DNA sequence: TTGT
DNA sequence: ACAACTGCGATTAC
RNA sequence: GUAAUCGCA
């Protein structure tokens, strides 16, 4: 609580370094991670990256609890990492008042308002369907930061339609002045949309946020983005996989394939569902390490030569191969 | 001179300052691999742990 | 025994009374001139020592 | 184990121009405002008197004498009667005159200046910011241009909208005619600016994140074909991502750093205290003089009349601007700016950055007080921890404690009456001068110090000379060698000092190199010699007899102090072989040969000669007599070296 | 001799140090993306680069070093050599909050990230020359300086 | 100059 | 655009 | 206080 996110970082350093009686716990990571989230004064997201790939450390008891995913959370979505977020979240939901305890009673900016502001900017929309039963199951109430734009339409329900930045049509006009005199008129207190030359947002959805606001995305936006996301992996592992496919019509369809697949990133549709993309799969990843799919000393040009090469000087193993999926266990993803 | 004020200013940080940092990996050191010297092979092993 | 006034002043006088020479906690003048020189480049420098018992920062002029 | 936690943070940035005027503005008793330099004078004229609102200003800046005031009454700082901080006839302060040591000072400039390290480094952080290019902003710095918008949070009546104004021919006398003169002066900053003020509104009135935005927008867009084009077009295209990247990582960096890019144009320069440019006069200070007075002359032309030519005011600007460049770094723009003498003037730059510049000449290295050098001449019979040292060094480098102990004994009143007598060489200072230094240690060392084995420490032994006695088997370590070579040498003062010196920085600590660790203190070039003489033998075969023994070693001794004193008599050669007979040790190493015969008598005692030795044994296997053919040398080296330990291990007790 | 030492150590150009080395090492970065995927073989390659490169490394100084009679320990090469392949380059193609394309990272920081985040981290194993690692260091008075 |  | 041994001592010229 | 020039090891 003190502010300097380094006098934490070096009693960390101390017992992680140090000996058994002394090696850190959950508690520790999450302290700081804790202190490096709530910095005042740089950047301080890589060291928070760096500071989970160290709490990565399985058969040592160091397992995530509630505060941990509620701090990641409420660090990625900080800074604009909405797909780390997601993934923690979907851990924090497991745990039972995980939504309470992301909503530190509002003192630090509400972080799960302003999650549900950055999922809701992105458009991102099912993913805050779903953190909003998760809210509902917990009985958490939304916070108060359901902030209009300079549009009233705005709210985290509607503003991922097509139009966007744009009030929709309805029968009586939009009286303006009612507004005024609603938001609060001639009693000096309306929130005046006008450029200043200070280092502050005059936007109020920016407030919470390290650098900005998420970028305006609509829902058919996201969607088309992340079909063609999906296809251009797909058109990669069909590059990086050799012409060897479960299609066996080689001649026509390789063809018909690539230009389907320049086409969409920019009815023969077996064949491209018969490409797997296998991401995430440790499994098939370390089969594949372990190879079932001058007069100095120099490794073999080969590829699975300088595997056995390596496992046989014990550089890198099978066992060094594994991931938060893994080690924190989460089944779901 | 100009050798010996490079190399220092690269590694004048580091210190000896913890007893050991819990590292389970080490070099593997096998005469075979560089056409086995003994000379070599015993000024390696020598002060290592 | 090169460039801190103050110290080297109280030297003489600590040696020929015969106490103990305390070890001099200011910057000595070759640094403050580097202050000043740098500030002369409109750069700053400050020292700010932080002390772990009650994290508070603390200058050093 | 809780370490011990030590936090120290330094920090650099840019300094607003209300930081550089409070580290010069200060209020007199008066009311005055003190800081600001106006004036190019110096000096006095054959008065050496520092004038009155002048680059050695004595009220802006401090007195020039400690107590000492320009008034002409001198006062003393803290008297127990009141008196006044400063005079009030005469600004300057009664204070120590080391405040002109750190005392700052600033000029202000009527027209903005831009820093030369950011506008004109090949790297620009400017024309990183605003996405104008290099050479716009260079010719509307330097070359009279225009820019039709520099401002974009305001409202703008004229649609001009264009990047670089090349003339000024477009038509303003019948716009600033018919609205009203001063309205017209009222708006034109929202309107076409020139110099420094359209720098200056772009970098306030800029919003990082649209930056941001726009720059990850063009990054976006930028890399979907470009690398399928030509490697001219892939060149292209990949410089202006970097370029694109570069201005994200500028913009977020800004955004959270409590600094402003509006302070990268200086719209008021901070002057250095005078007594670090002192005059014997600096370039320095014909620099600031020569901005003084252009920056003068400038404002004189402002305040005179508007209706004044805008081509003078706009060529002193220029002028005053690489007045500034010339001060803070001059070579960056390829103008050397030569002075009378056609010799090129140094700047801050210079002055930092070089190996004679402020970091390695000052912080990195410095000469300090107790410190003598001489040559180097052999002691050889000194010990591994003493060494010689001449009594005219010692005298000057222990003189403060010299007079301590003159002041302690019986021997001098004062100060002074010590001093007189370390001057006058009397005897009792040596003797004082010995009792002092008996458990100080020196430091030596030499000027090619390579290795940690450079410096060490011994202790100083009082010499009649003027040559610096070494222990020969430390010289490989020193590469040192008798021929001219000269060392330094170094007193600690302090007990912890003290304490490091004796324990740590010495010889017989300090017995293997940190290379490979090897021994590098061993006998070289005469020792060795002596020993090979010593351990090489005797002429054993054809060399020693003229006929063959068969045809047909003489002395016995029973200890080795009989040979050794056999020797010394003259009785036996270095080289004459001899029996010793040893006590049941068996430690000569020899090659594994058999016997060469081996005689067996009847009794059951049998001989068995070998090449160095004889064994007699009996019936009982038992080793009665054992003999050892060697000469005088071997037995010396052996009977030293375990003499050695044995006293070592007697005088432990 | 000393100049060649001066060469190895600054790093200027990996086909100065060995050509078999430079194959090796494009050869993998070519080949390594086919296999193992996008999150094993990063990593991988990386940890094979640095074991290679160290091994060369210091093979050749040590060599050149006993050419001449000159017998050092193996611990001060290997000190120094940590440093050079100590950090990596991220490639252009990944952009993202955390890292920005062309900046550099530390090996164990940089496989420490990849492990923790899902966000694609494209990052190639950069030998830096020994000037250039003096100026890139966290300190900017002492070694930026 | 020599090379970076 | 940048850097290319370490220091010391002597002189004369500004 | 800075240069130039030579020497030193
Ligand atoms: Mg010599």
């Amino acid at each position: 609580t003190c502010g300097i996110p380094e006098i934490a970082f070096a009693t960390f350093e101390n017992m992680e370094y140090g000996e058994d009686h002394m090696k850190p716990d959950t508690e520790t990571y999450n302290w700081v991670i804790q202190a490096y989230t709530r910095a005042e004064s740089y950047d301080r997201v890589q060291d928070v990256a760096e500071l989970l790939g160290m709490m990565v450390e399985d058969h040592k008891r160091v397992q995530p609890n509630v505060r941990t995913y509620a701090l990641l959370v409420e660090c990625f979505t900080k800074y604009c990492v909405v797909r780390e977020a997601i993934r923690h979240f979907r851990g924090l939901k497991n745990f039972e008042g995980g939504t309470q305890v992301l909503y530190n009673d509002g003192k630090y900016g509400d972080p799960l308002s302003l999650y549900l502001r950055a999922l809701c900017r992105e458009g991102r929309i099912v993913e805050l369907l779903e953190a909003l039963e998760a809210m509902a199951k917990d009985n958490q109430p939304i916070p108060p930061r359901a902030m209009i734009l300079s549009r009233k339409y705005r709210t985290l329900v509607s503003s991922w339609i097509e139009p966007l930045q744009e009030e929709a049509e309805l029968g009586y006009e939009i009286d303006y002045i009612a507004r005024y005199v609603a938001e609060g008129g001639l009693t000096g207190d309306r929130k005046r949309w006008v450029p200043r030359r200070g280092k502050t947002p005059l936007d109020p959805d920016a407030e919470g946020f390290i650098y900005s606001n998420p970028r305006e995305t609509s829902f058919k936006q996201r969607c088309l983005e992340e079909w063609r996301l999906h296809h251009r992996k797909l058109l990669k592992t069909l590059h990086n996989e050799g012409p060897s496919i479960l299609g066996k019509i080689s001649e026509s369809d390789y063809i018909r394939l690539v230009e389907r697949l320049r086409k969409i990133i920019k009815e023969l549709d077996e064949l491209i569902s018969r490409i797997k993309l296998h991401e995430g799969n440790t499994e098939f990843w370390k089969r594949r390490f372990l190879g079932e799919g001058d007069d100095d000393d120099w490794f073999p040009l080969d590829i699975q030569e300088a595997f056995v090469e390596m496992r046989k000087r014990n550089i890198f193993d099978v066992s060094d191969m594994y991931t938060i999926t893994d080690a924190w266990g989460w089944t779901w993803e | 001179g100009y050798l010996t004020r490079r190399l220092v200013e690269v590694v004048q940080h580091i210190v000896v300052r913890r007893t050991d940092c819990g590292t389970a990996r080490g070099i593997s050191v096998s005469p075979r691999n560089g056409m086995m010297p003994e000379r070599i092979f015993i000024q390696t092993l020598i002060g290592r742990v | 025994k090169s460039d801190h006034i103050r110290a080297r002043q109280e030297v003489l006088g600590t040696t020929i009374i015969g106490g103990t020479i305390p070890n001099p906690e200011d910057a000595p003048e070759s640094f403050r001139l580097l202050v000043r020189e740098l500030r002369s480049l409109a750069l700053e420098l400050n020292h700010f020592l932080v002390s772990e018992k009650n994290f508070q920062i603390n200058r050093k002029e | 184990m809780i370490d011990r936690y030590k936090h120290q943070q330094l920090r650099i940035g840019s300094v607003s121009p209300q930081q550089i005027s409070a580290w010069a503005t200060k209020i007199l008793p008066n009311g005055e405002i003190v800081g600001e330099v106006t004036k190019p004078y110096t000096f006095h004229y054959k008065t050496n008197k520092p004038e009155k609102d002048g680059l050695f200003c004595e009220r802006i800046f401090g007195p020039i004498k400690s107590g000492i005031c320009a008034c002409g009454n001198y006062r003393v700082i803290g008297d127990e009667k009141e008196d006044p901080k400063f005079c009030e006839q005469c600004g300057v302060e009664f204070v120590d005159s080391r405040i002109r040591r750190y005392q700052m000072g600033y000029i202000k400039l009527a027209c903005p200046v831009t820093h030369v390290w950011y506008l004109k480094r090949l790297p620009s952080y400017i024309a990183n910011l605003l996405d104008k290019p290099l050479k716009e902003l260079e010719g509307l710095v330097y070359c009279d241009f225009s820019f039709a918008r520099p401002i974009t949070k305001k409202p703008t009546f004229l649609r001009l909208r264009g990047l670089f104004e090349y003339e000024i021919q477009s038509w303003k006398y019948s716009i600033p005619l018919f609205f009203t003169t001063q309205g017209f002066d009222t708006f034109r900053n929202r309107e076409i600016s020139t110099g420094a003020g359209a720098i200056r509104e772009q970098l306030a009135d800029l919003d990082l994140r649209i930056i941001i935005e726009n720059s990850l927008v063009e990054w976006e867009e930028l890399g979907e074909e470009g690398h399928t084009g030509n490697e001219w077009e892939d060149r292209k295209v990949g410089r202006r991502k970097d370029f694109l990247v570069r201005r994200v990582e500028l913009a977020k960096h800004f955004i959270r750093t409590n600094i402003e890019p509006e302070w990268m144009v200086l719209c008021l320069l901070p002057v250095l205290p005078p007594e670090l440019r002192p005059i014997m006069s600096s370039d320095i200070n014909e620099l600031y003089r020569r901005v003084i007075y252009r920056n003068n002359t400038l404002t004189d032309l402002l305040t005179t009349s508007r209706s004044t030519p805008g081509e003078l005011v706009m060529c002193q600007e220029k002028l005053v601007q690489e007045a500034v460049d010339t001060l803070l770094d001059n070579g960056i723009r390829g103008q050397p700016m030569r002075d009378g003498h056609n010799k090129v003037y140094k700047s801050f730059s210079d002055v930092i950055e070089g190996k004679e510049g402020r970091f390695r000449e000052t912080l990195l290295g410095k000469r300090v007080d107790y410190s003598g050098r001489s040559v180097i001449v052999v002691g050889p019979s000194l010990s591994l921890h003493r060494c010689g040292l001449p009594r005219e060094i010692a005298i000057e480098l222990f003189q403060t404690f010299v007079i301590r102990g003159l002041i302690r004994q019986h021997l001098a009143s004062n100060i002074g009456v010590a001093k007189s007598k370390i001057r006058e060489k009397e005897p009792i200072v040596w003797e004082i001068l010995q009792e002092v230094m008996q458990g100080h240690p020196v430091l030596l060392n030499r000027a090619p110090t390579l290795h940690r084995l450079g410096i060490q420490a011994f202790q100083p032994v009082l010499v009649e000379g003027r040559a610096i006695c070494l222990h020969p088997l430390v010289c490989k370590g020193f590469n040192a060698d008798f021929d001219g070579d000269q060392m330094a040498v170094h007193v600690p003062l302090s007990l912890e000092a003290q304490v490091e010196a004796r324990l740590l920085m010495f010889s017989h600590m300090n017995l293997l190199s940190p290379a490979i660790g090897d021994p590098i203190s061993v006998p070289t070039q005469d020792m060795l010699i002596g020993l090979y003489v010593l351990t090489s033998g005797n002429h054993r075969g054809i060399c020693v007899n003229r006929y063959n023994p068969c045809n047909r070693k003489e002395p016995f001794f029973s200890n080795s102090y009989d040979a050794i004193g056999a020797y010394r008599q003259k009785r036996i050669n270095l080289d004459s072989p001899l029996w010793l007979r040893w006590r049941l040790d068996q430690r000569v190493i020899a090659s594994r040969e058999t016997p060469i015969e081996v005689h067996y008598e009847s009794l059951g005692t049998f001989y068995e000669i070998y090449g160095h030795y004889l064994i007699v044994r009996s019936l009982k296997k038992q080793i009665l007599f054992i003999y050892i053919r060697t000469t005088v040398g071997h037995i010396a080296l052996y009977r030293e070296i375990e003499e050695a330990i044995q006293g070592f291990s007697r005088a432990y007790s | 001799g000393l100049p060649k030492v001066e060469q190895v150590l600054e790093v200027r150009s990996v086909d100065s140090i060995s050509m078999n080395l430079e194959k090796r090492i494009e050869g993998w970065n070519k080949c390594i993306t086919r296999i193992l995927g996008i999150p094993w073989g990063f990593l991988i390659g990386a940890e094979l680069t640095i074991a290679q490169s160290r091994i060369s490394l210091v093979n050749k100084i040590q060599q050149v070093y006993r050419s001449q009679g000159v017998q050092i320990h193996n611990r001060h090469l290997e000190i120094i050599v940590r440093q050079i392949t100590s950090k990596v380059l991220v490639s252009e193609d990944g952009m993202s909050n955390v890292f920005s394309p062309g900046e550099l990272i530390g090996l164990l920081r940089a496989e420490r990230m990849g492990r923790a985040l899902e966000e694609a981290i494209c990052y190639r194993v950069v030998l830096l020359g020994i000037t250039r690692a003096s100026l890139n260091t966290q300190s900017f008075i002492s070694e930026a300086s």
